[PDB]
DNA sequence: ATCAGTCCGACGACGCATCTGCACTACGAGG
DNA sequence: GTCGGACTGAT
DNA sequence: CCTCGTAGTGCAGATGCGTC
């Protein structure tokens, strides 16, 4: 396999991102695509990866079915030693994966192939009583300041209103978002209401780079589906469970 | 029961000065201003703050209204606005208070009302033999320079220059004389030395950036008081009792 | 008199005292017809630093005999710390006591004085080592700053090569394995090279000379040669030169 | 509300001068026959040492050794070397405060604008004040600590303030524990010497103090033969006795016996009501979070409903089946990393007896039944498992099973009692259960 | 003149936790 | 837990 | 492009706790 990506940055944010509720992940190579997919030990939020063939260009492919892992702890520390805009290129050895950036000079990084094996994806085969589309920016913002008053996150909507509360013994807080002032529009559905986990998705909040426009669908007893909208047609979703 | 107020970084320094050296407050609101009056723990310490009604935008209240709080919380709580942003507090039943932050996407907080213990004070009338006026930046660099090995320093004057110096293992020396950037009004009265804890003179470091010009008084066998003063006539004190000698 | 020197930018003395004490805590300083010259070694016999001033830049310099001031730099790090004004005005005296450093600013019109007690004595004469290198070239300082900080992730063992007229920085081990370049004046500015040579130096002792680098905006002058230790040099920023000096390990 | 402090420090005064347990027990009952009403609770709390009973999950004071020279250098106004070079002559921190109140006094700020009053503190604000002590979590703590505390100690009196620097430590070197209390109350209140058993079985049934004595002087001395364990407090389990091995032991059983195995490692307390998984440990604390992987073990494989139920707990090695040193356990139930480890360290579960099942109590019935009951609800697996139930003969058969025993790993084997008289007490020592180890 | 039950404060060496203070380092307002 | 280390008893 | 300064963020450096 050989790739490369002009832009360093973004990659490494999302792979930062995914490496928190992992401790091991693997890579998958097919015909047209590169995903990635596995499930949280406490067994609750469920995740995966999907990438085009056009996010990175001068994409060649020489096996169809390779199928790298990784230690999770020593790519997040290599990749860490990003300098700037610059350009990232993989190679796929035998039993190695070789990191080399574009820049002012060279460099190498070699980590040793590990062997991991796991694929349990649940079915999704949901049909979601609601429906809203909102900014990165104005989520990103509006999660990130009400990390510290709890841990009970209840989500609550009515007709074409959706609230987030969150309440504590002493205190509570309270957010809205409408139509007609910051909430896009395409806001359908069912009058619902359920009650979600705060450091799970507080954790998640890292996506303010590789990143445009965002989903949101909940129901009543159901897991709540989180979709990212990565440049030309490139996606990422996270699944959370009810209490 | 509504005021409104344009800038939250002025109700920031207040605030973390205030969370420094007590655990509960109280705020009177009246017919012209906004007073509060807190002592501390040990009695060692007494801060006011007074802000009159015309920074306000237009607002009043009918009425008297206890608010009490926490100190951590209501710090917690002012840490969501980062530009130019506004605020507005009001509340209706004498039991629970609304607080909205707007201009972004809005944000609005119920809080419930604490009850406070609050002793008697009386008004001050503490005059002193200096009135030093010295620059408000220098102030914190003197301190965070003398006071990171010694835990005591020493403020002595004289008719022509003000020094400031540690004693014991290290002697350094700073001085604010009427050379270039020194003393701008001095009462010869008599020479003074006294001394004061390192640490309670920390708690009072973010209070320096509202404004541009101080007031150091002092005496001897006299407590330490320092004033500073803002737009619309604002009042800010500080008394600290001397040191065992 | 017998001790009166003068120098304008007190961010470059702070600087150099800094870069003396990431060696050791003690400081010995000597005043003569060379103005101000320091030295010391590690115990280790791994790192070792010469300072210079030359006898033109500094504004005043008044001596009358060869002494020297043996000076503890303990409780004076901290202190010292808080220069600012940038070019803010710093003279040195003597007393029986020892020592009193004046600080003179102008941003809000103070003073800053110590007092230090030290003993006096007599000046030791110039040493430097003698060697001979020939590759070399000249840098920026956060490119070797970089060079450091990539390195820890692999080992404990930098080596240099120079071969066909391209640098190579290889280290590490078997499995993990770390490779770079230094071509002609694409991150570089000035370059000239004779032959090829190894460098095997240590890697904690090339973090700490780095470290001791900063703020000095200049670029700075490397060479090496054959199983020989390394020299780096650099620019002070109004007048002055600091060598350091990076023992080898032979063929370890 | 009327009370003061100045009480409990002067009955306090004459305690470390009496040697017999015979005349210091008589002197006890006086302080709470004269307390007053709605605070008793709180007066029981302070005796024994504790804020509070250690299951209700509060967090511990903070206060410690060298912070409180820095409190008394505070309130004293006295140099913080001269009151440590002070200290370090004489060990007992209490009398090195002691003097500092007579030969010094303090000021302050209050008075120099004019102010002249003083009160006599009072108990609730004591109690209030340690009270907020406790929680003071924030981000800049330590002076909200610190400060706070030394309210007290500049408004204390010199007599008192000595025994409030011990209770910061949280030790009394008085001669008071808890056995004591409980015959001093049964004399006090209840009026008569032989009514104290059915107090003892009241502290007995429930872990905690307040409640008890709450409940005893709101009813009053009767209505204590009628409570059961409800899923919660919890009760005081038993311990064992230690000798050598001769023919003592079985000349006391006279037959075969119940014979289990000596697990090493932490022990265990399970109190399930269908919804919660709660758990207990060698003393009052809740371990449920430090543990939280095995509260579905308990749960789905122990098909039934409410109960109460005791075992033990221990490492194993996670390759396979193999006893661990509960030395090994320690590693992991400190950080708050959890499925980064917890994967690699196995924790496997016995059962030795239960308490409250079918809704009514079970602690007198004899020791068959109840282990008869106990082995219906439970489910073959590798996790969940029952004690090595044996029986033997002779002493030439013990030899048999310790050699066994021991090359399993463990301390050790442990006997039983079996009849009428083997009753599941709550303290004490006894006779029933007896244990024997090696070096 | 003696052997059996009851009760009670110290034993200090330790992993590990939690706040405190100090270097680095990216980024947004004003000339 | 633990070894004292007292204390308190009954012929 | 050149200046703060403001805030995060990583890292050593102390003190207190529960267990036999
Ligand atoms: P060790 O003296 O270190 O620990 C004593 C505790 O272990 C429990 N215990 C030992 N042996 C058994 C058996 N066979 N069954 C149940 N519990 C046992 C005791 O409960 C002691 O508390
Ligand atoms: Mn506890
Ligand atoms: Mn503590
Ligand atoms: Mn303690
Ligand atoms: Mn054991």
């Amino acid at each position: 396999m050989k790739a490369k990506v002009i832009d360093a940055v973004s990659f490494s944010y999302i792979l930062r991102t995914v490496g928190d509720f992992l401790s091991e992940a693997n890579f998958i190579v097919t015909k047209e695509g590169i995903r990635v997919s596995g499930i949280d030990p406490s067994r609750v939020v469920f995740l995966d990866i999907f990438l085009p063939s056009s996010y990175f260009e001068g994409f060649e492919v020489s096996q169809e079915k390779e199928i790298i892992g990784f230690k999770l702890e020593d790519v997040n520390d290599i990749l860490k030693r990003v300098l700037k805009d610059d350009t990232l290129i993989l190679s796929s050895n035998e039993s190695k994966l070789t990191l080399t950036f574009d820049g002012e000079f060279t460099r190498s990084f070699e980590l040793p192939l590990i062997q991991v094996e796991s694929t349990q994806p649940p079915s999704v085969n949901l049909e979601f009583p609601f429906k809203a589309q909102l900014l990165t920016i104005t989520f990103a913002d509006i999660i990130d300041e009400l990390s510290d008053l709890g841990e009970v996150l209840n989500i609550h909507s009515k007709e074409n209103k959706l609230y987030f509360e969150v309440i504590g013994d002493l205190s509570t807080a309270k957010v809205e978002l409408s139509t007609d002032n910051g909430t896009l529009l395409e806001a359908s559905g069912a009058d619902v209401s359920s009650s979600y986990g705060m450091e799970y998705v507080a954790n998640t909040t890292k996506m303010r780079r590789a990143s445009d426009s965002m989903e949101l669908y909940f129901g009543s007893q159901i897991p709540l589906k989180l979709r990212f909208k990565l440049p030309q047609e490139g996606y990422g979703d996270f699944y959370i469970a009810p209490r | 029961m509504k005021v409104v107020y344009d800038d939250v970084r002025v109700l920031k320094d207040i605030i973390q000065a205030l969370a420094r050296l007590v655990d509960e407050a109280v705020l009177k609101f009246k017919q012209d201003s906004v007073e509060l009056v807190a002592l501390d723990r040990a009695h060692i310490s007494l801060i006011s703050v007074n802000l009159p009604r015309e920074m306000f935008k237009e607002y009043d209240v009918n009425d008297e209204f206890k608010f009490g709080f926490n100190t951590q919380y209501l710090m917690k709580i002012l840490k969501v606005a980062k530009r130019k942003e506004a605020i507005e507090i009001a509340s209706e039943s004498p039991d629970s208070v609304i607080i909205n932050i707007i201009g972004s996407t809005n944000r609005e907080f119920n809080v419930r009302n604490l009850e406070v213990s609050e002793q008697e004070i009386p008004e001050i009338n503490l005059q002193f033999d200096i009135s030093a006026t010295i620059s408000s930046d220098g102030f914190k660099s003197a301190i965070s320079e003398v006071s990171t090995v010694t835990d005591n320093v020493v403020v002595e004057g004289h008719e022509d220059r003000i020094l400031i110096k540690a004693e014991g293992e290290s002697e350094v020396e700073v001085e604010f004389s009427k050379d270039t950037g020194g003393l701008q009004d001095l009462e010869f009265s008599k020479e003074s030395k006294n001394s004061y804890s390192a640490e309670y003179l920390d708690d009072v470091l973010s209070l320096t950036k509202l404004s541009d010009y101080v007031k150091i008084s002092f005496g001897n066998q006299k407590p330490l008081q320092l004033f500073f003063n803002m737009e619309g006539g604002g009042k800010v004190t500080y008394l600290l009792a001397p040191k065992v000698l | 008199m017998a001790f009166k020197i003068v120098y304008p930018n007190a961010k470059d003395f702070f600087s150099f005292i800094n870069s003396i004490t990431n060696v050791t805590d003690s400081i010995i300083l000597n005043f003569t017809e060379d103005g101000i010259f320091s030295r010391h070694l590690t115990e280790d016999k791994v790192l070792m630093a010469i300072m210079r001033i030359p006898k033109d830049v500094l504004s005043e310099y008044s001596i009358d005999s060869p002494t020297s001031v043996k000076l503890d730099v303990s409780s004076v790090k901290k202190i010292l710390s808080k220069a600012s004004s940038k070019k803010a005005t710093i003279e040195l005296t003597e007393t029986d006591s020892g020592l009193k450093i004046i600080i003179r600013d102008e941003k809000s019109g103070a003073k800053s004085t110590i007092y230090i007690k030290a003993e006096k004595g007599q000046v030791e004469q110039l040493t430097e080592p003698k060697v001979n290198l020939a590759v070399n070239f000249t840098t920026d300082e956060s490119v070797l700053n970089v060079i450091a900080a990539d390195v820890t992730l692999v080992g404990e063992e930098m080596r240099i090569s120079t071969e066909e007229d391209k640098i190579k920085i290889e280290a590490g081990e078997e499995g993990k394995r770390y490779v770079a370049f230094l071509m002609k004046d694409k991150p570089l500015k000035e370059l000239s090279i004779d032959t090829s040579a190894s460098s095997s130096y240590s890697a904690e002792m090339f973090k700490d000379a780095v470290k001791g680098l900063r703020g000095f905006s200049a670029p700075t002058m490397v060479s090496f040669g054959e199983n020989l230790p390394m020299k780096i040099d650099v620019e002070a920023v109004s007048g002055g030169h600091m060598i350091f000096w990076i023992a080898p390990r032979l063929l370890e | 509300s009327h009370m003061e402090f100045k009480v409990i420090a002067e009955y306090f005064d004459k305690l470390e001068k009496i040697s017999s347990r015979l005349q210091l027990t008589a002197l006890l009952a006086d302080l709470l026959s004269k307390s007053d009403k709605t605070i008793i609770d709180k007066v029981v709390y302070i005796i024994q040492g504790k804020l509070w009973p250690d299951f209700l999950g509060y967090p511990e004071l903070g206060i410690g050794e060298k912070f409180l020279i820095k409190a008394i250098s505070i309130a004293t106004n006295t140099d913080e070397n001269s009151v440590e070079n002070l200290y370090k002559t004489i060990g007992d921190l209490g009398e090195v405060a002691r003097r500092l109140k007579s030969k010094q006094q303090s000021t302050g700020i209050l008075g120099f604008l004019g102010t002249t009053s003083k009160e006599s503190l009072t108990v609730d604000e004591v109690y209030s004040t340690l009270s907020k002590v406790a929680l003071t979590t924030g981000e800049g703590s330590r002076d909200l600590k610190i400060r706070l505390l030394a309210g007290l100690l500049k408004k204390a009196d010199p007599l008192e303030a000595k025994f409030l620097v011990r209770f910061v430590e949280g030790r009394l070197r008085v001669g008071i524990g808890d056995a004591t209390v409980l015959d001093a109350m049964a004399i006090a209140f209840g009026g008569g010497q032989s009514a104290s058993e059915i107090i003892e079985r009241a502290y007995n049934l429930r872990a905690d103090l307040g409640n008890i004595a709450k409940i005893i002087v709101e009813k009053g001395i009767e209505a204590l033969k009628t409570l059961k364990p409800q899923v919660g407090i919890p009760i005081r389990p038993m311990l064992a006795e230690r000798l050598s091995n001769p023919e003592e032991i079985l000349k006391k059983m006279g037959g075969n016996a119940i014979v289990d195995y000596k697990y090493d490692g932490e022990r265990a307390q399970i109190h399930k009501k269908e919804d919660k998984i709660f758990i207990f440990s060698r003393r009052l604390e809740n371990i449920t979070s430090q543990y939280p992987d095995v509260v579905d073990y308990v749960s789905k494989y122990i098909e039934g409903k409410e109960f109460i139920i005791e075992g033990e707990i221990v490492a194993i090695d996670p390759e396979s089946g193999e006893m661990r040193p509960f030395q090994e356990l320690m590693h992991r139930k400190r950080k708050s990393d959890i499925y980064e480890a917890i994967k690699e360290y196995p924790v496997n579960v016995f059962l030795f007896d239960l308490m409250y099942y079918e809704d009514v109590d079970y602690t007198t019935k004899p020791l068959e039944a109840r282990r008869k009951l106990l082995e219906s609800i439970v489910k073959p697996n590798d996790y969940v498992k029952i004690a090595h139930h044996i029986q033997a003969n002779n002493v030439e058969d013990l030899k048999s099973f310790f050699y066994r025993a021991i090359s399993e790993g463990g301390e050790g084997v442990m006997v039983k009692a079996i009849g009428k008289d083997a009753i599941y007490q709550a303290g004490a020592r006894g006779w029933l259960w007896i244990k024997l180890k090696r070096d």
